[PDB]
RNA sequence: AUCGAGAGGU
């Protein structure tokens, strides 16, 4: 069950897993990743 | 041709404005009150008492025009 | 006298001790006021 | 300026009242005169007001009985304040020195 | 910026602190059992340093 | 004497000629403070 | 077509000056200057005002000379040559604010010097005018010509305008502060010794009759109906019905809830149609300073315990929402009839919720109560948020309304609740629900177009209506 | 005739810290010392810097301000003289009287960072130099080859011409408090209601007896004059069971200082500056 | 985790349903629509802070850095994923909402006159002025000009001298003075030889500039007053800024008082690690937790604190409410407009 | 100097 996680760990998880995406993506992502693709395909 | 006799606050800002214009252009008091740093001053004194040397032309619009001196008016 | 650009410096006075330039009249060094004083007033 | 620091102006209608403005003064030195003058009988009204609050100059008014002037009171106090500070001053410097 | 001199509303003298805030604090102490080390103790004064961007470290980088 | 902004080096500049570091070619060169003394009070 | 004069900067307050000072900064003051003609009662003031160089220039017949240095010779004084003096404290001035259709807005104000650079407009110039102390601009000119002058004296002058066109009461209406420190002050009948002589200091004149002689503890006190009388103007007898007064000796002063006001205003009415408006102005300008320093011993804030929500009335006004939730559902289907009795029966909950809520002090003293923008505003910020979904306006499109929130509401909540539009239970004190906080964001929108249209539209009815009545003149 | 007799009678001192209790005197009196210690017990600041060389990261009036605030030693203040006055010079450099110069230098030629901090003021009246107390004020810091050289004229004031000559971390008083309970309606409540009036104390001035379970005042000192226990009282219905009301005379000062000036010397000085305030407003006859 | 089985996803933080711009901040979900509105796009942009790291390498038009820029106390989820600071720019201000003898009304603001020469709210405006040659930059045969046509750095430049003097040369108009802080020269490919010149004049808040919170509140400065006269606190503590009571009802901010209450509670020291620092817009610490802080650091439950007067000594009736907010400097200041 | 556009406080 979703039970034996508990209310922290899955709101650290929450935490923990939303500077992951501004790390990956970042905050300008979608104007860059247009620019890289007229300019490659 | 005026039974109300009441003296318009406009006619009287012109009044008091030709005043201290003529006042303002070496000319000697009516009264003897002369003294005072600004022309209001003396053109209010002026105006506060009776003797005042020019009068006001009414105009009406059928095309006429009736006089009314200041000595028989009076000021609020 | 002096003459136009000397440094000087303001002997007394609310402002003492600044250094200003003489413009024509002096300038301050850092600020914006065109001060003018006499010659008793100003110093090397 | 050099005008003089206290000036005094004799209230015409009520007699014995009298107004002393003081230049570059505020409040520091009105409230405590205001309070010394409240302590003494022959005085009926007292107070200071700040013409404009930005101009540093204190008005302070005096209504007195018959008893006493109101200048004899302002100097009155103002005598008496300074001779306070003056028990407080050898009152601490004792106490200072008791403490080392 | 830097750590400024003095508290702004009561004018303690907190620019002398900074570093030993930063090194107490990279020990194991909350902020604010330290803040308390260091003798802040009205809260106009444990603002300014709980609450200041470094931002010398990196203009001098640049 | 200004000095080349991706080096640095120091030119005195003569009229007119198109602003480039002499030594490395790129063109944009800063003025530079002269010792001189500035009263600021505080 | 552009002007000559001109002057625009920020306005702050000053309430301890009178109504006609306005304050001016030193580089406008130093620019711009006043035309005058040389006089005879005034040959040695004008002597000593050019020969300490505080004028600019001077114009002779049809030359113009200047007052800057190199000038080795005395200006000798000709009733001919025309100067302009540097405005100082004497001088008339009328102001310019952004448009609004009352003529009250342009007044004639003294100017007063300073050092700062910001314009010092008292409190009690904003109900003729619209400007808060939020950043507006506006426009001071100056007259130049003597008639002109005289004109801005008389005309545009405080004196003479206090009588309103529109309304017919005194412009010159109630401040927040005021109103406080009244209320504050009344709530405190007898003062103390210190205290009631402080405050006759900003008086006019003294206070010899004490109202309290001798008492078990305290000795002399005073009351504030002295203080009010000793504010008042020497003599004056109002008789309107619920106050008297004879020469600065106020009978009776009844208490309410917002009844001071209307009473201040017929004592202010009466006062000017007795003896005139000089004596208001000079009334006003020893209440306001006297005022103000009542208040700021006292002091007056508010906490988060003003801002209670009492959780039995809390769960009362819960239980008031589900019993009215019922009808929502035969609101916009049947007509509009059943609309206006929802809109009727919102207003009772909403007079029910402010009345639970006026308990506190600070709340009461500080809200209006006869006013229904002042109570809505109040019960939406506290408890019972109003309803924000109509289908009385066309600003926007009922799709939002149709096939939106009921989707919404299906997908977001658990139970159906198909009648939940405008009848959230969340406040502003309390967390709003995501859903709640768009519909509130959609309520922002249509209210901010529906005033930019009724900023845009009446503009142009007010040129069609005003392009055809500035002939009519009697 | 009519003079009051003020008391005073210490409690801690040391060099930056002073509780002296004050008795029977006016809070007029003592709300006058604090004001004027605060703003006008004069110190000695620095007011006129002069950099030949900034080579910083700081643009130079931000080397400026920061330099002012520097706390100084100035036991001499009270004897010098406001420039303003002073006309035994132009203005500039030592002048026994008036002004005391500070020349700092500082260039970084090494790799590791270089604070330029307050320990490298040095001075040339060995009077007026900056207060120690471990490693002092950062004035900048610099990176390798960047330059700071200064020369400071600093002057005499009052704190209330600008605050970086005023010598007080806050000065504060206290009206001492007096609590008086009902101690017989305190005998109506029961257990927990008591220990339901202590903890809503938002500080501890009262609390519960071991024995007998009484509410016992055991800290007057610290009631910061809320309304909460009171309050509280009035809900429980039991209307004064605790009425605590100012004493009005005895006030507990609390001085600390910047270290400019120690404390002692801080109030002392208060007291005297009083003096010659109040001996120029005499109107004579 | 109530109810398991009828969810299939679960959102990861209602707060980052807003932009970049309102997710950071406190008690959103807290004001009036059109106040966040108004506080997200236009408060937002005009607040003066943080400007940038390098910033000789620009030439911008106008600029204005903090001198000593802050943080603000309070952490909303937002900002605390992004790990950037340059989200918030202002200072934190000890505001205490009272009414100081009428200059306050109306949404004025009044201000201690010793924490702004202590140096809070200071700031440096560096504006450039340019011009371009293909008339060759030159000294035609002012006096702070050099044998190039350009100023000395470090001069002191008048509203009546020549900035850039080409062999006609731009002469700097009103409200434009300063000390020269760089002289940048360059030239393109096609043979045009370009320059600036940069003037930085340092500012502290004067009367009529305007000033805002994070929860759409804003006014002018329109007194400022000494340190003696507010009213003080048992502490000692005097409030940095005063501001009208009156507003807040009106304006429909139950936030801003929220939020201070929660900032002092942080702030104040417990006679330590439950501290509630979060405020992210829809899951706000409650009002129940706000106060059960406060009381356990010392402070009153509902925020406010006894006021002695300043000029008699006097308690004060009234408790006023005083605690720490975040406070913003709009770019419109006060000296441009005057004209 | 001129024009146009964009972004603003009211
Ligand atoms: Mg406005
Ligand atoms: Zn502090
Ligand atoms: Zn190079
Ligand atoms: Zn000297």
């Amino acid at each position: 069950n979703l039970s034996e996680l508990g209310e922290g760990f899955l709101q650290s998880f929450c935490k923990k897993a939303a500077t992951s995406f501004f790390d990956k993506y970042g905050l300008i992502s979608h104007q860059l990743n247009s620019y890289n693709y007229f300019i490659e395909h | 041709r005026k039974t109300s006799k009441f003296m318009t606050k406009y006619e009287r800002a012109r009044i008091l404005g030709t005043r201290a214009l003529q006042i303002s252009m070496n000319a000697p008091v009516m009264v003897e009150l002369e003294g005072e740093t600004d022309p209001l001053e003396i053109a209010m004194k002026e105006l506060r008492q009776r003797k005042i040397p020019f009068t006001i032309r009414r105009y009406l619009p059928d095309g006429s025009f009736e006089e009314w001196g200041v000595d028989e008016l009076i000021v609020e | 006298t002096y003459s136009i650009g000397q440094k000087l410096r303001i002997r007394v006075g609310p402002l003492k001790g600044y250094l200003c330039r003489v413009i024509a009249t002096v300038k301050l060094d850092s600020q914006h006021k065109i001060f003018t004083v006499k010659s008793e007033h100003l110093a090397e | 300026e050099g005008t003089k620091k206290v000036s005094y102006d004799r209230d015409t209608k009520i007699i014995n009242a009298a107004s002393f403005t003081v230049e570059r003064e505020d409040h520091t030195i009105g409230n405590i005169v205001r309070m010394q003058l409240h302590r003494d009988e022959n005085v009926l009204f007292a107070g200071y007001q700040l013409p404009h609050p930005l101009k540093y100059k204190i008005i302070v008014r005096i209504h007195t009985t018959s008893q006493s002037s109101p200048m004899q009171a302002y100097n009155q106090a103002i005598n008496d304040l300074d001779k306070e500070l003056d028990y407080l001053k050898n009152q601490f410097e004792a106490e200072v020195a008791k403490f080392s | 910026m830097i750590i400024p001199v003095r508290c702004f509303t009561c004018g303690k003298v907190i620019g002398n602190k900074w570093d030993q805030y930063l090194d107490l604090l990279q020990l194991d102490y909350t902020e604010g059992d330290a803040l308390d080390a260091l003798q802040l103790v009205r809260y106009c004064c444990r603002r300014m340093l709980m609450t200041h961007v470094d931002l010398i470290e990196k203009l001098l980088n640049y | 004497t200004y000095v080349c902004g991706d080096c640095g080096q120091e030119n005195t500049l003569k009229s007119g000629d198109v602003i480039q570091c002499r030594e490395c070619g790129y063109r944009i060169l800063y003025k530079k403070r002269t010792r001189r003394v500035v009263q600021y009070e505080a | 077509k552009g002007s000559g004069f001109s002057s625009r900067s920020v306005i702050t307050g000053d309430a301890y000056r009178h109504v006609n000072e306005v304050g001016i900064p030193i580089e406008i003051a130093q620019r711009i200057t006043f035309e005058e003609r040389v006089s005879v009662h005034n040959r040695g003031y004008l002597q000593k005002l050019v020969d300490d160089k505080l004028c600019l220039s001077y114009t002779q017949g049809s030359t113009t000379y200047s007052l800057r240095d190199g000038s080795k010779g005395h200006t000798e004084l000709k009733p001919g040559q025309v100067v302009h003096r540097r405005v100082m404290d004497g001088d008339v001035v009328f102001i310019n604010r952004p448009p609004t259709t009352h003529k009250h807005s342009l007044q004639a104000l003294r100017v007063y010097v300073h050092e700062d650079n910001t314009v010092k407009i008292n409190p009690l110039m904003c109900s003729p005018l619209s400007a808060d102390f939020d950043g507006d601009c506006v426009h001071l000119f100056y007259p130049q010509s003597l008639s002109a002058k005289a004109e801005v004296m008389e005309l545009f002058s405080v004196e003479k305008q206090l009588l309103s066109s529109h309304t017919g009461q005194l412009i010159l209406q109630m401040g927040s502060d005021s109103l406080l420190s009244l209320r504050v002050m009344l709530e405190r009948v007898f003062l103390d010794k210190a205290t009631a002589q402080q405050l006759a200091m900003y008086g006019s004149l003294s206070l010899p009759p004490p109202a309290l002689r001798k008492s078990s503890k305290s000795g002399p006190a005073w009351t504030v109906f002295q203080i009010l009388q000793l504010a008042f103007p020497e003599r004056l007898s109002c008789k309107g019905d619920r106050f008297l007064v004879d020469g600065s000796d106020l009978l009776k002063f009844d208490f309410g809830v917002d009844a001071m006001g209307s009473i201040i205003n017929e004592i202010v009415t009466s006062i000017f149609l007795e003896k005139g408006p000089k004596e208001t102005l000079g009334f006003f300008d020893s209440l306001q300073p006297l005022l103000m320093e009542s208040l700021f011993a006292e002091g007056f804030s508010l906490s988060l315990e003003d801002l209670s929500m009492s959780r039995a009335d809390m769960d009362v006004i819960h239980n008031l929402i589900i019993r009215e939730i019922s009808p929502m559902v035969s609101r916009l289907r049947l007509s509009y009839r059943d609309e206006l009795q929802l809109e009727n029966s919102i207003h009772k909950v909403k007079e029910v919720a402010a009345n639970f809520m006026l308990k506190s002090y600070s709340i009461r003293n500080l809200i209006d109560i006869k006013s229904n923008s002042a109570i809505t505003k109040l019960v939406q910020q506290t408890g019972f948020l109003g309803l924000q979904l109509s289908d009385k306006k066309k600003f926007y499109t009922k799709t939002l309304v149709e096939d939106m929130a009921i989707f919404c509401k299906r997908k977001y909540g658990r139970i159906s609740s198909s009648g939940d539009f405008g009848i959230v239970k969340g406040c502003f004190f309390h967390g709003l629900d995501p859903y709640e906080e768009m519909a509130h964001s959609i309520a922002a929108r249509e209210v901010i177009v529906r005033s930019s249209r009724g900023l845009a539209e009446p503009g142009t009815l007010f040129k069609n209506l005003m392009a055809v009545l500035r002939d009519i003149v009697i | 005739t009519y003079q009051r007799f003020p008391t005073v009678k210490i409690r801690e001192l040391k060099d930056d810290y002073a509780k002296f209790e004050l008795r029977e005197t006016d809070v007029s009196m003592a709300n006058a010392l604090r004001r004027v210690m605060i703003s006008e017990v004069p110190t000695m600041a620095i007011h006129l810097v002069k950099i030949e060389v900034n080579s910083s990261v700081l643009n130079d009036e931000f080397i400026a301000q920061r330099l002012s605030l520097i706390p100084l030693t100035s036991e001499r203040a009270m004897s010098m003289r406001f420039c303003q006055d002073c006309e035994d010079c132009n203005g500039d450099e030592h002048c026994e009287f008036c002004s005391v110069e500070f020349p700092l230098s500082a260039k970084c030629v090494t790799d590791q960072t270089l604070d330029v901090t307050s320990r490298d003021l040095y001075s040339a009246d060995p009077t007026v130099t900056p207060v120690d107390f471990h490693k002092g004020i950062i004035i900048a810091k610099l990176r390798r080859g960047q330059e700071l050289k200064l020369k400071a004229l600093a002057r005499k004031g009052i704190g209330k011409d600008h605050a970086k000559w005023s010598p007080a971390a806050t000065v504060t008083y206290m009206y001492e408090p007096d609590i008086i309970i009902n101690e017989e309606m305190m005998n109506t409540l029961t257990d927990e209601e008591k220990i339901d009036l202590i903890e809503s104390s938002p500080t501890k001035v009262f609390g519960i007896d071991p024995v007998t379970g009484q509410v016992v005042v055991v800290d007057p000192e610290a009631y910061t004059y809320d309304e909460e226990v009171i309050k509280k009282a009035e809900a429980m219905g039991k209307p004064g069971l605790i009425e605590i009301h100012p004493k009005h005379d005895s006030f507990v000062f609390t001085v600390e200082s910047t270290g400019a000036l120690k404390a002692s010397q801080l109030v002392l000085n208060a007291i005297d500056i009083l003096k010659q305030k109040l001996d120029a407003i005499r109107l004579s006859d | 985790l109530k109810e398991p089985k009828i969810y299939t996803h679960c959102e990861l933080d209602l707060s980052f349903l807003l932009g970049v711009s309102c997710a950071v901040v406190p008690f959103a979900n807290h004001d009036h629509g059109r106040r966040v509105l108004y506080q997200s796009q236009k408060h937002c942009q005009q607040a003066i802070g943080f400007s940038s790291t390098n910033p000789n390498i620009r030439c911008d038009t106008l600029s204005q850095q903090l001198f000593y820029p802050q943080k603000p106390l309070f952490k909303t989820l937002a900002s605390e994923c992004l790990k950037k600071e340059v989200l918030f720019n202002g200072q934190n201000a000890i505001v205490a909402v009272n009414v100081h003898l009428g200059y306050n009304q109306e949404d004025s603001i009044v201000m201690n006159k010793a924490s702004l020469e202590r140096g809070m709210f200071r700031s440096e405006q560096i504006r450039s002025y340019k011009a371009e040659v293909d008339v060759q930059f030159g000294k035609t045969h002012v006096d702070s000009l050099e044998d190039d046509g350009f100023p000395f750095i470090g001069a002191n430049m008048s509203t009546g001298d020549i900035v850039i003097g080409r062999c006609h040369s731009i002469k700097l108009k009103h409200t434009e003075r300063g000390i020269v802080q760089k002289v940048v020269l360059s030239s393109n490919d096609e043979g045009k030889n370009f320059a600036a010149v940069s003037l930085r004049q340092v500012r502290s808040p004067c009367l009529g500039d305007k000033f805002s919170s994070m929860h759409g509140q804003k006014g002018v400065l329109g007194y400022l007053e000494e340190q003696q006269n507010f009213p003080f606190t048992i502490q000692g503590i005097v409030p940095d800024i005063v501001i009208n009571p009156h507003a807040f009802p009106s304006r429909q901010t139950p936030g801003q008082l929220l939020e201070a209450a929660l900032s002092k509670g942080i702030a104040c020291p417990i006679q330590y690690t439950k501290l509630t620092r979060h405020a992210t817009p829809f899951s706000t610490p409650g009002v129940t937790e706000i106060t059960e802080q406060l009381h356990r650091a010392g402070f009153s439950r509902w925020g406010n604190e006894r006021v002695y007067n300043g000029r008699s000594g006097e308690m004060m009736r009234s408790m006023i409410f005083m605690g720490p907010t975040f406070y913003q400097r709009l770019v419109h200041m006060s000296e441009d407009k005057v004209k």
